[PDB]
């Protein structure tokens, strides 16, 4: 049912819809989508579970 | 008001109407620049943010 | 084609309330240029900078407005008020002395001195006149004056223009918009002498019985004709030659103008690079407006 309503189809879509949702506003790039999902979760710096 | 240990104390109104102001008399001095649109633009809007 | 995603991200916002960000995105469209743009920008610049020196020059009474302060200060054995700085500064491709200022305007005088009687030989159009006119314009053309006086200097020709079309526009103030004179043969008449009332009362020959009820109105239908008659005696310059300089320094300001507007947005990311830096003291989008 998750796909059904999914109106995505490949990583870059899921990337600009991702920046599109945290970043309302500011047109989604190539790279600002991709740079701003690793900062998420995947950034020693910006992100630690201790 | 002054305060006993020199120091001094106000309402945030003085903070916003000087906000208001220094805006409000940029603009004025944007007008006879004949200044780009874009740049007019911000500057009216940031008034109204004000 | 960058306004073409403006258009799917504005129709898909989540209707941000920033201003930053919404500030950032509509400058964003511009691109950045390099070692081409700055050149090709500066070289319109100047451009319409030069055009609009042309222009001052063609007008008779800008000379005698170049000579005649610096005329009553030299009475005062010395110039030691600021228009000494607004001096004609000839350009070289330092203070004022006075071994450069009268060198100066020694051909100044001879041209001023020599540029009357030609005008009136063979009429305005003489061509050793339009010449001896463009001669003059051109020693003109050799000096850089200083911004503030040429600043006034342009107002003149912009409140002596504006006097001037408040005098046309006043014919159809007062007669086209009650009277209907066809606009069509009153273009045409209007050019035709613009001196005197030979078109005035050549209305009057034909039928025109809405032109036959012109004496009424005589009395101040004829005052714009006397005004510009003044115009045109004080300024010594016909009404044609007046409306070319000003439609040629028009287009010139506005290449000028359409330059330094295209020019500014391509570094307002160096703006917004300097002014994050100093950021927090009062603001963060007031610094990118005095940064602008």
């Amino acid at each position: 049912e998750t796909l059904r309503v999914d109106p995505t189809n490949d990583r870059l879509s899921a990337l600009v819809e991702i920046y599109r949702m945290m970043r309302p506003g500011e047109p989604p790039t190539r790279e600002a989508a991709e740079s701003l999902f690793e900062n998420l979760f995947f950034s020693e710096d910006r992100y630690d579970l201790s | 008001v002054p305060l006993d240990g020199g120091r001094f104390a106000t309402s945030d109104l003085n903070d916003l109407y000087r906000r208001v102001i220094n805006r409000n008399n940029r603009l004025k001095r944007l007008l006879d620049l004949a200044a780009p649109d874009i740049i007019v633009r911000n500057e009216k809007r940031m008034l109204q943010e004000a | 084609a960058a306004a073409q995603v403006l258009s799917s991200v504005e129709s898909e916002i989540g209707r941000t309330t920033d201003p930053v960000r919404m500030y950032m995105r509509e400058m964003g469209t511009v691109e950045l240029l390099t070692r081409e743009g700055e050149i090709d920008i500066a070289k319109r610049i100047e451009d319409g900078i030069n055009q609009v020196q042309c222009s001052v020059a063609e007008y008779p009474e800008a000379i005698t407005y170049l000579l005649e302060q610096y005329d009553r200060v030299e009475a005062e054995e010395a110039r030691l008020s600021d228009l000494i700085t607004g001096f004609v500064d000839p350009n070289a491709e330092n203070s004022i002395d006075p071994e450069l200022a009268r060198e100066k305007f020694a051909e100044l005088r001879a041209q001023y001195v020599v540029t009357r009687d030609t005008i009136k030989a063979k009429g305005r159009s003489h061509a050793t006149a339009q010449e001896e006119i463009l001669k003059l314009s051109e020693v003109f053309k050799q000096f850089r004056l200083v911004p503030k006086q040429f600043d006034y200097l342009v107002n003149s020709m912009r409140v002596m223009m504006d006097r001037v079309r408040t005098q046309e526009r006043l014919i159809m103030k007062l007669c086209v918009e009650q009277c209907k004179m066809p606009k069509k043969n009153f273009i045409t008449l209007f050019t035709g002498n613009e001196t005197s009332d030979t078109w005035f009362n050549a209305a009057i020959a034909m039928n025109k019985p809405w032109s036959e009820k012109l004496h009424d109105v005589s009395e101040e239908v004829h005052r714009a004709l006397q005004k510009l008659q003044q115009i045109e005696e004080e300024t010594g310059l016909t009404i044609e030659q007046v409306k070319d300089i000003n439609r040629r320094m028009s287009i010139g300001e506005a290449k000028a103008r359409r330059a330094k507007k295209e020019m500014v947005e391509a570094n307002l990311r160096l703006v917004i690079s300097i002014a994050k830096k100093y950021t927090r003291g009062l603001q963060f989008l007031d610094l990118i407006q005095e940064g602008n």
